[PDB]
């Protein structure tokens, strides 16, 4: 089975800048290769077929060349809408191969994440669970670490998050985490807390509250 | 410029089969050969197979064979692929794409240059279950001088996904609704926040909006600050 | 003097829809000695034997040779409806003919081998309503319609080729379906003899042995 290399997994750019994608085959495939772009939540996009042929519609801006092994497809200055995700894709034999894809998110300067945190609502404690809620809004890069302490003492496995895709206005990330017990082990203890680790952030801060 | 529109999405139990349609529409499939492709949560694009309308004939990945069966009808130029024996690892959205350019060794093979929209199928042994939608009240603990964050917490439902939006549209600005997230019951769970001005939290009313079109339910919850 | 088979013992046969046709008149030939070249696990005939068609004197032969699966011996046959005798390969009706299956033996090293079989498995012309569908059936003595958008060796089994037409030539597509069979440890090849007698003209004799 052909197999493609596509590198790098994901870079970070400004809008105007030089952007390289390769693609390698593990054999030969001619010119028998095909790039596509993807937005979150919506289908993949024919940019360039037999290597180096532009779609029809398609920015001239894209630029693919290469033969046989190393391709490469090339951006010449990234537009707001030339973020996303990039696929490698071999056409000459089965099965159909495509690269493991390349992010492309925006660079900017680094933000310091808005730390927020919020108790269980009355309805849900009513109900026999308690949700402690972690808001870091509006952050970059996207790297971060949230860590629960209840009582000061360090949770884990008890919490789950999800950041939110670069916005494409600020260039930021948001990050929510929660923590979810019983309604027997909440009223058991009195502080809780989340613990923030950012790059812009000179030191770990806590956001807390007690039961009350 | 024919379309490629296929069918909703399917909720299945684990070791139980699906079967999506692909149906050209302001158009006809002509000449042209279809494959299909899928792609789990967070993963990349992966082939599964394809047919040739004119000719029934069919090729398929190694990795699926003896689960997979696609099928083309002619008369309506419609192209199905039926998947048995799903997994919790079938999770994903599958495409059906258009073989617009003939690759150096064959027309079956080539480029896609026109896909459906997709359809999204849930593997799992979770039973259809509609979301508690509780509030994320603002407060002192949620205000950073002047802008204060609040939202909704959609809680416990199955399968994706849900839509949230606040005063039913008229408030767009500031809000992230974030990415469900697969509890170990086998339920989602995802939050939706919104930063506004703190000193309207005294007058202005704000109400989450959440939909769960696969259980058929609609809540709205007004969120107030807590003291 | 002598029937030349020299083109045939050089080189890759191609394969069945893209058979090489030899036309020998006036000359003499020694079938048997053609054949101890190879291992015939195959010899059947119409219209004639194969003693005699090794016998006779015609006014031309034509010998057709392509790379042939032993396996696919039975699809060789116009009796049968398969897709060999449909859009490949279609012997003479109104002349004699014979149907050779041999393999070569490792001595002969002048014949190489192809990557693989390949044959033609459907044909049609898809016109310009995007409807109607027309198998083109391959005549005798002539080559497929689509050997024009079907290549020499099919890549992947079950592969698809299609070609739009122009308006002076019919409008629509010219489309083709390819099979393939894996290689054999020997290559392994069938020829298509067909004779035609004359009045005067029957020149093509079998060489007569001397002192
Ligand atoms: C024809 O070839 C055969 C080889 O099997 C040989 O025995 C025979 O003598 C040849 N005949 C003539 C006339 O050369
Ligand atoms: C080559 O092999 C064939 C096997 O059918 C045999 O009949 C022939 O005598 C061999 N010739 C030589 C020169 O070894």
């Amino acid at each position: 089975d052909i197999q493609l290399t596509q590198s790098p997994s994901s870079l970070s750019a400004s809008v105007g800048d030089r952007v390289t994608i390769t693609c390698r085959a593990s054999q030969g495939i001619r010119n028998d290769l095909g790039w596509y772009q993807q937005k979150p939540g919506k289908a993949p996009k024919l940019l360039i077929y037999a290597a180096s042929s532009l779609q029809s519609g398609v920015p001239s801006r894209f630029s693919g060349s290469g033969s046989g092994t190393d391709f490469t497809l090339t951006i010449s200055s990234l537009q707001p809408e030339d973020f996303a995700t990039y696929y490698c894709q071999q056409l000459n034999s089965y099965p159909l191969t495509f690269g493991g894809g390349t992010k492309v998110e925006i660079k900017r300067t680094v933000a310091a994440p808005s730390v927020f945190i919020f108790p269980p609502s009355d309805e849900q404690l009513k109900s026999g669970t308690a949700s402690v809620v972690c808001l870091l809004n509006n952050f970059y890069p996207r790297e971060a670490k949230v860590q629960w302490k209840v009582d000061n003492a360090l949770q884990s496995g008890n919490s789950q998050e999800s950041v939110t895709e670069q916005d494409s206005k600020d260039s930021t990330y948001s990050l929510s985490s929660t923590l979810t017990l019983s309604k027997a082990d909440y009223e058991k203890h009195k502080v809780y807390a989340c613990e923030v680790t950012h790059q812009g952030l000179s030191s770990p801060v806590t956001k807390s509250f007690n039961r009350g | 410029q024919v379309q490629l529109v296929q069918s909703g999405a399917e909720v299945k139990k684990p070791g139980s089969s699906v079967k999506v349609s692909c149906k050209a529409s302001g158009g006809t499939f002509s000449s042209y050969a279809i494959s299909w492709v899928r792609q789990a949560p967070g993963q990349g694009l992966e082939w599964m197979g394809g047919i040739i309308p004119i000719f029934g004939t069919a090729s398929y990945a190694q990795k699926f064979q003896g689960r997979v069966t696609i099928t083309a009808d002619k008369s309506t130029s419609t192209a199905y692929m039926e998947l048995s024996s799903l997994r919790s690892e079938d999770t994903a959205v599958y495409y059906c794409a258009r073989v617009g350019y003939c690759s150096s060794t064959s027309c079956n093979r080539g480029a896609f240059d026109i896909w459906g929209q997709g359809t999204m199928v849930t593997v799992s042994s979770a039973s259809t279950k509609g979301p508690s939608v509780f509030p994320l009240a603002p407060s002192s603990k949620s205000t950073s001088g002047g802008t204060a964050a609040l939202g909704c917490l959609v809680k416990d439902y199955f399968p994706e996904p849900v839509t949230v939006s606040w005063n039913s549209g008229a408030l767009t600005s500031g809000v992230h609704t974030f990415p469900a997230v697969l509890q170990s019951s086998g339920l989602y769970s995802l939050s939706s926040v919104v930063t506004v001005p703190s000193s309207s939290l005294g007058t202005q009313t704000y109400i989450c909006n959440v939909n769960h079109k696969p259980s058929n339910t609609k809540v709205d919850k007004k969120v107030e600050p807590k003291s | 003097v002598e029937c030349d088979f020299s083109p045939l013992l050089s080189g890759t046969p191609p394969q069945v829809y893209n058979f090489k046709r030899l036309v020998f008149t006036n000359c003499n030939y020694n079938l048997t000695k053609l054949l101890s070249l190879f291992s015939v696990n195959d010899f059947t005939c119409s219209q004639i034997s194969p003693a005699a068609i090794a016998s006779n004197c015609y006014s031309s032969l034509i010998l057709d040779y392509f790379s042939y699966p032993l396996s696919m011996k039975s699809d060789l046959s116009v009796s049968s409806a398969g897709p060999i005798s449909q859009f490949n390969y279609k012997q003479s009706f109104s002349n004699p003919t014979c149907l050779i299956l041999a393999t070569v033996p490792h001595n002969l090293t002048t014949i190489t081998k192809p990557l693989k079989y390949s044959y033609i498995n459907k044909c049609s012309r898809f016109l310009s309503d995007d409807r109607t569908e027309v198998p083109q059936l391959v005549n005798a003595n002539q080559y497929s319609p689509c050997v024009s958008i079907v290549p020499s060796t099919v890549w992947e089994d079950g592969d698809y080729y299609r070609k739009q037409l122009s308006p002076l030539e019919g409008g629509g597509w010219l489309v083709a379906s390819g099979s393939t069979v894996a290689m054999t440890e020997q290559l392994q090849m069938g020829f298509g003899i067909t004779v035609q007698y004359g009045t005067d003209t029957n020149s093509v004799c079998p060489k007569l042995e001397f002192a």
